[PDB]
């Protein structure tokens, strides 16, 4: 059918969903806070529409001695194999993807460094890295969900400044985006942060922190 | 972010 059929949200990704976690780093694991804020996901495979399918906060504490909080308004889309392909460069032809876009290379690797695919058919050259086929599930239906997040802006401490790639904190830099897999068993997240200004791998963790909350 | 923090 033409329809994507699921509000166009998920269990694991709705809004007022929080995560708690860390992102690494080389010398330290640093504390992550996200609430997702809002969660528009396409309703026809043959989607015309260009807003983002995910919306919220990404919080890091305690970055340096001087440095308590960084907060910053992260907007992103869902991979479905259809329109936003596991591939950026075969994501519609518009500037305001661009910051979504990496080579080839860099998004099969880091897609694959999440574990979950087979083995079979892979293709560097393929939108979908040979790993969707027709009679493989739809992407809600399937147990590990992908996306990329790209923080906009930057925010106070209350939840100010439109990020750059160029301009930064002492502490925080802001030129790439996250890729992004939630495993729809568990809520379980993990991420990376790329840009190729930056070291490789800097690895984000989140678990679900109110689905009492939510379910009471 | 990407992360800059040195060893603290
Ligand atoms: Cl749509």
């Amino acid at each position: 059918s033409a329809k994507y059929t699921y509000g166009r949200h998920l269990d694991f990704l709705r809004p007022g969903l929080r995560f708690g976690g860390s992102q690494s780093s080389k010398y330290t694991y640093y504390t992550v806070e996200v609430k997702i804020d809002t969660v528009n996901l396409p309703l026809y495979k043959d989607s015309r529409s260009l807003d983002p399918h995910v919306t919220g906060t990404f919080t890091i504490k305690n970055l340096t001695p001087v440095l308590d909080k960084v907060v910053t308004l992260f907007e992103g889309y869902v991979i479905n194999y259809n329109q936003f392909p596991l591939c950026s460069l075969h994501w519609p032809a518009e500037e305001t993807l661009d910051p979504y876009m990496a080579q080839r290379e860099s998004d099969c690797s880091h897609w694959k460094r999440f574990g979950h695919f087979g083995s079979d058919n892979w293709s560097l050259t393929e939108r979908n890295f040979g790993q969707y086929n027709h009679e493989s599930a739809e992407f809600m239906n399937q147990r590990y969900i992908y996306l990329k997040w790209k923080e906009r802006f930057l925010l106070d401490d209350e939840e100010n400044l439109m990020l750059d790639d160029n301009h930064h904190l002492e502490g925080a830099s802001f030129e790439g985006f996250y890729y992004v897999c939630l495993d729809q068993l568990t809520g379980s997240v993990e991420g990376y942060y790329y840009h190729p200004a930056c070291e490789l791998f800097q690895k984000l963790e989140l678990v679900p922190t109110n689905c009492d909350a939510l379910n009471t | 972010p990407f992360i800059t923090s040195r060893p603290w």
